[PDB]
RNA sequence: AUGGUGAACUAUGCCUGAAUAGGGUGAAGCCAGAGGAAACUCUGGUGGAGGCUCGUAGCGGUUCUGACGUGCAAAUCGAUC
RNA sequence: UUCAAAUGAGAACUUUGAAGACUGAAGUGGGGAAAGGUUCCACGUCAACAGCAGUUGGACGUGGGUUAGUCGAUCCUAAGAGAUGGGGAAGCUCCGUUUCAAAGGCCUGAUUUUAUGCAGGCCACCAUCGAAAGGGAAUCCGGUUAAGAUUCCGGAACCUGGAUAUGGAUUCUUCACGGUAACGUAACUGAAUGUGGAGACGUCGGCGCGAGCCCUGGGAGGAGUUAUCUUUUCUUCUUAACAGCUUAUCACCCCGGAAUUGGUUUAUCCGGAGAUGGGGUCUUAUGGCUGGAAGAGGCCAGCACCUUUGCUGGCUCCGGUGCGCUUGUGACGGCCCGUGAAAAUCCACAGGAAGGAAUAGUUUUCAUGCCAGGUCGUACUGAUAACCGCAGCAGGUCUCCAAGGUGAACAGCCUCUAGUUGAUAGAAUAAUGUAGAUAAGGGAAGUCGGCAAAAUAGAUCCGUAACUUCGGGAUAAGGAUUGGCUCUAAGGGUCGGGUACGAUCAACUUAGAACUGGUACGGACAAGGGGAAUCUGACUGUCUAAUUAAAACAUAGCAUUGCGAUGGUCAGAAAGUGAUGUUGACGCAAU
């Protein structure tokens, strides 16, 4: 039976103005309001959720230690391990056959 | 008697298009040094749907020869292209569908899209779901070059004239019905306020030539001269025939 | 805000700069299936935050409040 | 009272529904409920020894 | 147990717009709905979304394609005459 | 005729928001089964499609050519829809 | 609507008590947005006003009242609006908004005349206004007023800016270690520049979990009923922001190498691009335990006395259940010629300019500590009397919260909490009315016309024609059945079983069978008339606000026309002007 009103003036129920029922000390109900949910921080490569880092709403990430901002490898919490394997591999694997077209077109030039 | 549809529509008060929501302008690449006298590697990123056109779009993006970053331009995807795909710009680029060329460095039957009037316009023939032009011919001296557009006219423009090979993505799109009046509403939604439409023969005479008569008709030819002045022109403006078309069209 | 367990961590609170007042909270509690038994809370008012520190130990409670510093402002229940 | 006088069964012939019988109980909760049943008796019995997998995936889809 | 003699997934519609309407639907939706082979990786799982838009499912390649196909014959004619194009110029 | 004021009503587009008890129907996809020399045909489920449907709130305003017709009201009220 | 008291010259109408009803949580309840502007509250008080009255009032007189670092504004951008170098215009002014412009400011270095001149390099982003529902730094519970409260008081937090020391951490291997890995943490230098993320995004379906509500067992209290019956009926048993630890579907890692293919959702997806299995990593929605915090609040009892008003004791505990209800959120799935904003702002990473220790340096993204947070709104109404309709007008006017039974149900009907009981009154019951019902026998003979009215109706079962675009037509049509009470049978969960069964707890569905009554039983409420044809528009949709809803308009479908940009169609007095156009014939424009 217990209903219960807004708390701010605006009276619509808009994403802003999401309202969670409480049972205080008081024995009774009240509205509190709710704050968006935060969203994952995403992979700049892949794009999944990427794990490890904390998940707020943006602004609060200045209120948050380092850690809470990345993991230990190279590009922390930026793109996620696996995007990293594939990068050092490729990166690897293409600094080497660069050094396979250097002597092999070297080569054309020396019988041709 | 009042102003009539059409004539209304130029003043773009409710009748500028509806816009919030597209992607960006689609457009070639600058036509700067490396375009013109190399090529230039880009990757797509993204090939992606633009609110209103029936073709999707190509996010590629590109190094910047001038300074320490990237730079995106936005194309319209040539069926085929993939993302990932690299792209390849410029006068001494290799024949592949994806990359862009200059109309004079490809072979008679290349078949392009998106292909500019005059050199550097960034791209203006052939870009709706689906079309293309075709090169049928080239002349050295003066370098033009000749292709026929969708429309079935032939053309010629510079062989500088840049263009995208293979074709538009997305055909087919007309094939299917709209069957509802509903779907052809959130067509035009995202398009322009220009449907439904309202048969000038319905209207009174203050709306429309058409208008008015007890019984709904033209009550005169409905084939308008060149010459006709605002408010006059409405039916078959200039109209060389009329009358189904009996026999096979295709230009000659 | 702060629960605390470290009875010598504790006792270093109360005698930094910025605690001026503390409270000796005592309630009545049973134990375990039967009987009762007197809880004990100890809370310093720092500066920033309510430290409290629960002595179940009845006797670690007395012979903890005559270590409370004797300059501390501390309130009796 | 009248809930005891339910659940002893009392109150339920033709003449007490109005609704149908699938508004009643929908034919779909029916089904999900004892799909549910079937599919965790296999788990438990493969999980068990009592059935061998190989058994239990043809009884799965035949479930 | 066989549901619909002829409409398959065009009923939704019901009586209305006229069997040949109907039939032209059902075709393209037939052909927009399916599931793919994806070039790339193998998998068959290549699906639609908006028109022109073909992506896989696991390994995620988006190729432009046909609003309602993957490839369009058209787009597959050019395929094989710049192939051929690109033969003479190396060659 | 000349010069001015209106889109607080309403018409239409655009931007940003919000709203819609409970039922009936049972489309693709999917699973298991049956027949048949074959081609192929059937059955039971599962699923939950639609400018679909019964019907509130909503929005509309069909008939009573009902009330009222110096009104509650310069357009309303009731039933029915 | 009624009785009585109180008050007052005066009481159908004020106040209080009692009784009778109502709204029935889709409210006549509890709040707000627009709009009003003091109507709020108190004291006084009736000349006018409240179409009877008046001692009452939203009236009249005199006063009181609206407290913020966290709630809004303020900041940001949206459609759009609009200055500026310019270009038109006789001119009022019109066009353009980054446009044919020499369009500007930051980090510190340079200073030890001295205060800010120049020495590097960047950055070329080019006004501004535009949301009290979009984006967005941060506050909660208890108490308190005649009238304010997330604003005051108490207590306990948190954000931003500014200051900064102390402790810790780090360093002789200078800029941390650990883990095979996913990744860990109390910390663990980082300029220009570049990049990535968040902000940030449709809709509907079922399935999973949360919260509050609903139902309910034991116990401890208070209340009601008790001729008789009921271990009964009703009611209290509560826990905020914030903080520590813990907590997750998803995802990812290591071991491993799969046909007899396995795993698996209600929904058929997944695996040699590494499944199933086993082990681990992660997000912290959400929940749990503790701190906040029992000292609060809730419920009682026992003393006290004109008094401020106390004072003293207790108890505030342990459980259960689910296709419940509302809302939240997840992993999925359907749809699209529809694919469903922007910017401010915050963080991260790549980079390595630079700076920095052993006789002692570097470190404020780790803890603790210090100072500060302006300006305007804040009362009340939000409507059958605080707004718009000349008015206290049966009209109109955006939204949130939402109990019990019956039942498919947010329906109707009855009820709890709250709120009303307002609306001139008395006596009679003629005609004629308005609104609500009934009628023998006949059954549309009435009438332009079955207008009006009557009939039908739920659910379960059975049965169902022409014709058809094979989807329908269809609840076609036509039928039986239905209460009460007492039984029967089927449908599930959870545990231990060497490497067949046992035991217990908790649910209304469905079908069968007895008995039973003035043959009634969807018992009120609720709830389709059906059929055969002609005309006509395919359909859903649209309009003449206030005499026409239709066959009129629209629509998909069909066909015709114009146009490759130095363009088609259209705007403008003109123009370095404008719509289509973020466009390009699968297009735009015109029939
Ligand atoms: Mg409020
Ligand atoms: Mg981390
Ligand atoms: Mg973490
Ligand atoms: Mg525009
Ligand atoms: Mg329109
Ligand atoms: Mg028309
Ligand atoms: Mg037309
Ligand atoms: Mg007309
Ligand atoms: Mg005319
Ligand atoms: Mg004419
Ligand atoms: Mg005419
Ligand atoms: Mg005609
Ligand atoms: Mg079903
Ligand atoms: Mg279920
Ligand atoms: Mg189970
Ligand atoms: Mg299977
Ligand atoms: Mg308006
Ligand atoms: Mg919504
Ligand atoms: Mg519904
Ligand atoms: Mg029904
Ligand atoms: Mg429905
Ligand atoms: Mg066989
Ligand atoms: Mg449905
Ligand atoms: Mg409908
Ligand atoms: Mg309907
Ligand atoms: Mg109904
Ligand atoms: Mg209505
Ligand atoms: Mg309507
Ligand atoms: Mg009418
Ligand atoms: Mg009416
Ligand atoms: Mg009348
Ligand atoms: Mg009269
Ligand atoms: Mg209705
Ligand atoms: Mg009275
Ligand atoms: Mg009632
Ligand atoms: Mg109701
Ligand atoms: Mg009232
Ligand atoms: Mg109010
Ligand atoms: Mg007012
Ligand atoms: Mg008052
Ligand atoms: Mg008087
Ligand atoms: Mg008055
Ligand atoms: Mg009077
Ligand atoms: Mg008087
Ligand atoms: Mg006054
Ligand atoms: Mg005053
Ligand atoms: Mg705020
Ligand atoms: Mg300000
Ligand atoms: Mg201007
Ligand atoms: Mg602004
Ligand atoms: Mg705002
Ligand atoms: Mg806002
Ligand atoms: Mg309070
Ligand atoms: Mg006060
Ligand atoms: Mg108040
Ligand atoms: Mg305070
Ligand atoms: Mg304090
Ligand atoms: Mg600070
Ligand atoms: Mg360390
Ligand atoms: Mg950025
Ligand atoms: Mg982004
Ligand atoms: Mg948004
Ligand atoms: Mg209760
Ligand atoms: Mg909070
Ligand atoms: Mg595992
Ligand atoms: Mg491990
Ligand atoms: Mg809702
Ligand atoms: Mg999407
Ligand atoms: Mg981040
Ligand atoms: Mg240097
Ligand atoms: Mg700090
Ligand atoms: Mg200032
Ligand atoms: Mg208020
Ligand atoms: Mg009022
Ligand atoms: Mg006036
Ligand atoms: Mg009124
Ligand atoms: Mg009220
Ligand atoms: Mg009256
Ligand atoms: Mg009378
Ligand atoms: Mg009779
Ligand atoms: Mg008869
Ligand atoms: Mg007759
Ligand atoms: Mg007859
Ligand atoms: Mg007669
Ligand atoms: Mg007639
Ligand atoms: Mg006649
Ligand atoms: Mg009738
Ligand atoms: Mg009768
Ligand atoms: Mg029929
Ligand atoms: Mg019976
Ligand atoms: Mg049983
Ligand atoms: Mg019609
Ligand atoms: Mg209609
Ligand atoms: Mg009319
Ligand atoms: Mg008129
Ligand atoms: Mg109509
Ligand atoms: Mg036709
Ligand atoms: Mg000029
Ligand atoms: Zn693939």
């Amino acid at each position: 039976a217990q209903r219960v009103t807004f708390r701010r003036r605006n009276p619509y129920n808009t994403r802003s103005n999401k309202i969670k029922v409480v049972k205080t000390p008081g024995g009774i109900l009240r509205a509190q309001h709710v704050k968006k949910l935060a969203t994952r921080p995403k992979c700049g490569d892949c794009g999944s959720a990427l794990q490890g880092i904390s998940t707020l709403r943006p602004r609060q990430y200045a209120t948050v230690s380092k850690t809470h901002k990345t993991v230990s490898r190279a590009y922390g919490g930026s793109r996620c391990a696996n995007c990293v394997k594939e990068r050092i591999i490729r990166a690897f694997l293409i600094e080497e056959q660069k050094i396979v077209k250097k002597v092999v077109k070297e080569q054309t030039e020396a019988a041709k | 008697g009042r102003v009539i549809r059409n004539q209304r529509k130029g003043a773009g008060s409710i009748f500028t298009s509806h816009t919030r929501l597209r992607q960006g302008a689609a457009k070639l690449r600058t036509l700067d040094y490396a375009e013109r006298h190399g090529y230039i590697r880009g990757i797509v990123k993204q090939i992606v749907h633009d609110s209103g056109r029936g073709a999707p779009l190509a996010k590629v993006v590109f190094r910047d020869p001038y300074k320490y970053r990237l730079r995106e331009e936005i194309f319209i995807a040539n069926e085929g292209v993939h993302t990932g795909q690299f792209i390849y710009a410029g006068k001494k680029a290799s024949l592949n569908v994806g990359n862009v060329l200059p109309l004079g460095s490809v072979p008679e039957g290349t078949i392009v899209s998106n292909v500019e009037e005059k050199p550097g316009d960034r791209g203006a023939l052939a870009r709706a779901s689906g079309n293309y032009v075709i090169i049928i011919g080239h002349n050295p001296d003066e370098n033009k070059t000749r292709v026929r557009l969708p429309s079935g006219a032939k053309k010629v423009i510079s062989s500088d004239a840049r263009g995208v090979i293979g074709v538009i993505a997305g055909g087919g799109r007309v094939d299917k019905p709209l069957l509802k009046a509903g779907r052809a509403f959130h067509k035009y939604r995202l398009k322009r306020n220009s449907w439904p439409k309202t048969r000038g023969v319905a209207m009174n005479p203050v709306d429309h030539p058409h208008g008015g008569g007890n019984h709904q008709h033209i009550g005169k030819a409905s084939t308008i001269s060149r010459g006709a002045v605002s408010g006059q022109k409405a039916g078959l403006i200039a109209a060389r025939r009329t009358g189904l078309l009996r026999g096979s069209q295709k230009t000659q | 805000a702060r629960e605390i367990t470290d009875i010598k961590q504790f006792l270093e609170l109360t005698r930094r700069a910025d605690v001026k007042t503390a409270t000796v909270k005592i309630n009545k509690k049973l134990n375990k299936a039967g009987k009762p038994f007197r809880q004990t809370k100890f809370k310093v008012r720092g500066s920033s935050s309510l430290y409290t520190l629960v002595i179940n130990d009845a006797g670690k409670a007395k012979k903890l409040i005559q270590s409370l510093p004797p300059t501390l402002k501390v309130n009796r229940l | 009272a009248h809930a005891q006088s339910k659940r002893e069964g009392r109150h339920s012939g033709y003449g007490k529904r109005k609704g149908t019988r699938e508004a009643r109980l929908p034919s779909q909760v029916v089904w999900i409920r004892r799909l549910r049943v079937l599919r965790r008796l296999l788990a438990k019995y493969r999980d068990a020894g009592k059935i061998d997998k190989h058994l239990y995936h043809v009884l799965y889809k035949e479930s | 147990a066989k549901r619909t003699k002829k409409v398959g997934i065009t009923g939704k519609y019901g009586v209305r717009y006229g069997s040949s309407l109907r039939r032209q639907v059902k075709k393209l939706e037939i052909q927009q709905h399916a599931r793919y082979d994806c070039s790339f990786c193998g998998k068959k799982t290549v699906k639609r979304g908006a028109a022109g838009i073909w992506t896989c499912s696991c390994c995620k390649k988006t190729v432009a394609g046909g609003a309602y196909t993957v490839s369009t014959a058209a787009a597959a004619t050019v395929r094989s005459t710049i192939r051929r194009l690109r033969e003479m110029v190396e060659a």
